[PDB]
């Protein structure tokens, strides 16, 4: 748990039998941003986004330029057909 | 380094090691980290490492979450104030 | 002393020696091969400065590699420490040799220095047995930058032309390339880093000359150890940047540009107190 | 300044101008033409010298002139002036470009010169409308010896190969080669006077740039004429010999060679009593 | 710009920084000292260059060594590298200044290095606190001559004049000279 930077771990059931230990679930989150340090035992680790529907194409669009920059950008669709469309700067404000 | 003191240019000087510029500085007492998250825990764990240090801004957004518990630990036990990680800082009018 | 020579009376040892040129035959000889032949076998200007630089008949790809160096460090605008004093110069009234001389002059350190510095650096690295990030770490704790690492606006999503011309030039023709995809690796660290750590020119140059020296199969380990040592690397640049200077000067005395005197305003006079 | 200067409200007039190359757009840019079209075209070191040197995209004959040009002065042995001095020099421990330098300050006058000289004498020759013969005995009656014009071993029976190869290439690819037909025409009365007195290297290079210049059809009379005067020719010879000055450097530490001191006997010590 | 920079309504740092030469004035200031006390004070080659160089007003026998220095090393024979170069090149048809750096890039290394080279070796050497002969000792072992150490001709017997005159004007007009007496009782070891 220490050595791979994790921030949670759990295993429910853990089974312990006369053979010896078995993980039969694992429920886990790992702090994304000590990748620099774990990169060579995490390998291409993959972070799944919560179960839901999926990305329209215009989400995943502006997903790809996010991860490509050194800047924010981010869009949910909530309604697709509501009338107000926000464009807002900064993380603070567009909660606001 | 030329700086600017209104419209007067001023030099400010610039060390190599932090041991030089706290032996040459004896009355500073805050430290503003703009070290990369790379080197923000260990360069903010020997400042620490110098008693007139009393506060030290923290500027990186991105430090896991399991070091900068270590860097808290540290101040804590040492009285130094920490402002951030992951902040701009703060203001104090006139000062 | 010149019939007693004749003769063969009387010895006396050659102060000099050479081994590039023989220019007392019928005809010329630059390092074994004759003037006629050079042109007959079609060297061009590459094939020609293997001859004289290393003595080697080289591969047709390591010439037209050695003149796409040349053609891409001929010149970077008038900005640079170099063309800005052969400017000044040609300015100042000169001729094209003094002004030329004037700017190659700044060559060497902070200026024009990173073909040599990543050629040797990488080499030492790779050499030495060190991974790539092992590498990058030692470096950083060391206190170094790595030469032929970065760029000012460059970035790993808008990359430089004249890397990716040279890149894939390499590529396609050299046999071999370790250093090369070495120096790639470490270029995947430092960009993870910040995205404008790329692999720069000097640094492209740099290792992609090693491995034409090493992976050509002219040069023994020992000769091509020598010749980046020697600074083969820096006459490169020299070379290569020599057009652009003579260019400069050119087009300033084309220009008719009066001469120069620096602004009082961008100078701050510091002098002692009387 | 910077602020200000971004926000358009102040102007600040530029203390240099150029016009061969820029270095400031997302692509380098040399005389109007961007790196990768350099390369795209295939221009060869003679293309990019024609952008950089005469703002010109050349003809693919007048490009694989130039670089013909620039092998021939490649070197000529380290006993001339100029390697002496790098020699010297990089026995002296001295680095690359110092070595270089000390080399290149030679060329000039005696040494490097006639290319110039041979292209200027022969030019103003040709355009004052005298005859080759003229022209022979008036610089004899002057006092003075044609440039570009002699040879030590080299005859009219014995041919210079430096001379024969480009004198082949500037025939078999040039338009018009007036200067040339002229200088031969010199050289026919001054080899009838002494074999050896053959047109040369510097000679043949002069006059055959003369004429690529007039007659590739990129330049006015006027930059043809103005390109000679601001010395293109001697640039020609500088860059050339470059190479064999630098081969000549790293020979000299490959070789290990030791300080060199002039021996005594080599000096006749005239001073005063 | 002239104009906002006049009403100091914009500011632009300079590029540049001197302290050494100001041309700007009434009168010409060598590093602070007025052109005219300069001459004045009677200075000198040796003074003008103590405040260029350094940006001192020098004692009068610094300045008088100094001017002695450049004229012990003026000239040498046309045998040696620079020489020999500035000769090939003025006779290669070239201008004085051409001429002369020619000559001016041989100065470095092999050829006029010792002085600069023989000063940083004995200081090192003394400040190190090693004695003579533990000196000449390590440097034998390290596999390294001592620089300006040694003579083709001139010996213990039969003097080098140069040496002679500056040996002399130094022992009588420096105050103190520690740095010369543990180098000549290292030339007491080599001899
Ligand atoms: C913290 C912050 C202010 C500065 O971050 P930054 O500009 O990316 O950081 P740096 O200027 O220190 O450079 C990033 C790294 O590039 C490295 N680097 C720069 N040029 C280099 C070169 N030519 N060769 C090798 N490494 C190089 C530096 O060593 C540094 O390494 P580190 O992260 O291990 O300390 C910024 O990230 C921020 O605003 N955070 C929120
Ligand atoms: C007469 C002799 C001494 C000199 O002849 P030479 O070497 O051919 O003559 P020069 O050195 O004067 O050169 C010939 C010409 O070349 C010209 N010339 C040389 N270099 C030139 C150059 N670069 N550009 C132009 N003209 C050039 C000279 O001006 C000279 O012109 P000129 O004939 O109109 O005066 C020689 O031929 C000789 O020894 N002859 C032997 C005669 C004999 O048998 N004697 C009797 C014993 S029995
Ligand atoms: C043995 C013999 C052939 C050679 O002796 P030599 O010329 O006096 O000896 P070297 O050339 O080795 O020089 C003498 C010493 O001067 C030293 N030396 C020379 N130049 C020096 C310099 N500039 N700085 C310091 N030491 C120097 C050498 O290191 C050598 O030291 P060592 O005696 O501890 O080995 C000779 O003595 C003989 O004929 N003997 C009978
Ligand atoms: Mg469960």
């Amino acid at each position: 748990y220490e050595d791979l930077y994790f921030t949670y771990l759990e295993i429910n059931p853990l089974v312990v039998t006369k053979d010896g230990v078995y993980v039969l679930d694992l429920a886990a989150k790992v702090d994304a941003t000590a990748d620099y340090i774990c990169k060579v035992k995490w390998g291409d680790i993959e972070f799944p986004p919560p179960f839901g529907r999926e990305a329209y194409p215009e989400e995943a669009y502006i997903a790809d330029l996010d991860a490509k920059s050194g800047a924010s950008l981010k869009l949910t669709l909530l309604n697709p057909k509501g009338r107000i469309w926000t464009m807002v700067a900064g993380g603070g404000a567009s909660v606001v | 380094q030329k700086f600017y003191w209104g419209h007067k240019e001023i030099l400010i000087p610039v060390f190599k090691n932090m041991a030089d510029a706290m032996r040459k500085h004896p009355e500073v007492d805050v430290l503003i980290n703009f070290a990369s998250l790379r080197s923000a825990y260990d360069s903010t764990m020997e400042t620490m490492n110098y008693a007139q240090i009393r506060t030290i801004a923290i500027i990186a957004e991105g430090i896991p979450e399991a070091l900068t518990r270590k860097l808290i630990k540290k101040a804590d036990q040492k009285g130094v104030t920490i402002i951030g990680p992951a902040t701009v800082g703060g203001i104090k009018p006139g000062c | 002393y010149s019939w007693a020579r004749e003769l063969g009376l009387i010895r006396k040892p050659a102060s000099f020696m050479t081994s590039i040129c023989d220019e007392r035959g019928q005809e010329l000889i630059y390092a074994g091969m004759p003037i006629t032949e050079v042109f007959k076998e079609e060297m061009g200007i590459g094939g020609v400065l293997g001859l004289l630089w290393f003595q080697k008949r080289l591969p047709k790809y390591s010439c037209q590699f050695i003149e796409m160096c040349l053609m891409v460090t001929a010149d970077h605008g008038p900005a640079v420490s170099g063309a800005h004093n052969t400017i000044i110069c040609a300015r100042a009234g000169k001729d094209l040799v003094s002004s030329l001389t004037s700017g190659l002059l700044t060559i060497g350190d902070r200026f024009g220095g990173a073909l040599d510095a990543a050629a040797k650096m990488f080499s030492k690295a790779f050499d030495s047995g060190i991974i790539p990030m092992e590498f990058v770490n030692k470096m950083k704790k060391e206190g170094k930058l790595i030469m032929g690492i970065g760029h000012r606006v460059k970035s790993i999503n808008n990359p430089d032309m004249r890397v990716q011309i040279l890149k894939d030039y390499v590529r396609q023709h050299f046999p071999a390339t370790p250093l090369l995809d070495y120096a790639l690796e470490v270029e995947k660290i430092t960009t993870s880093k910040k995205p404008n750590l790329i692999l720069n020119v000097d640094g492209l140059i740099g290792v992609a000359f090693v491995d034409m020296l090493r992976n050509c199969g002219s040069f023994t380990r020992e000769e091509a150890d020598e010749y980046i040592d020697i600074g083969a690397l820096n006459g490169i640049f020299v070379l290569g940047r020599s057009m652009g200077f003579i260019g400069h000067y050119l087009d300033q005395k084309r220009l008719k540009q009066g001469l120069y005197r620096h602004p009082w305003d961008d100078i701050s006079y510091v002098l002692p107190e009387h």
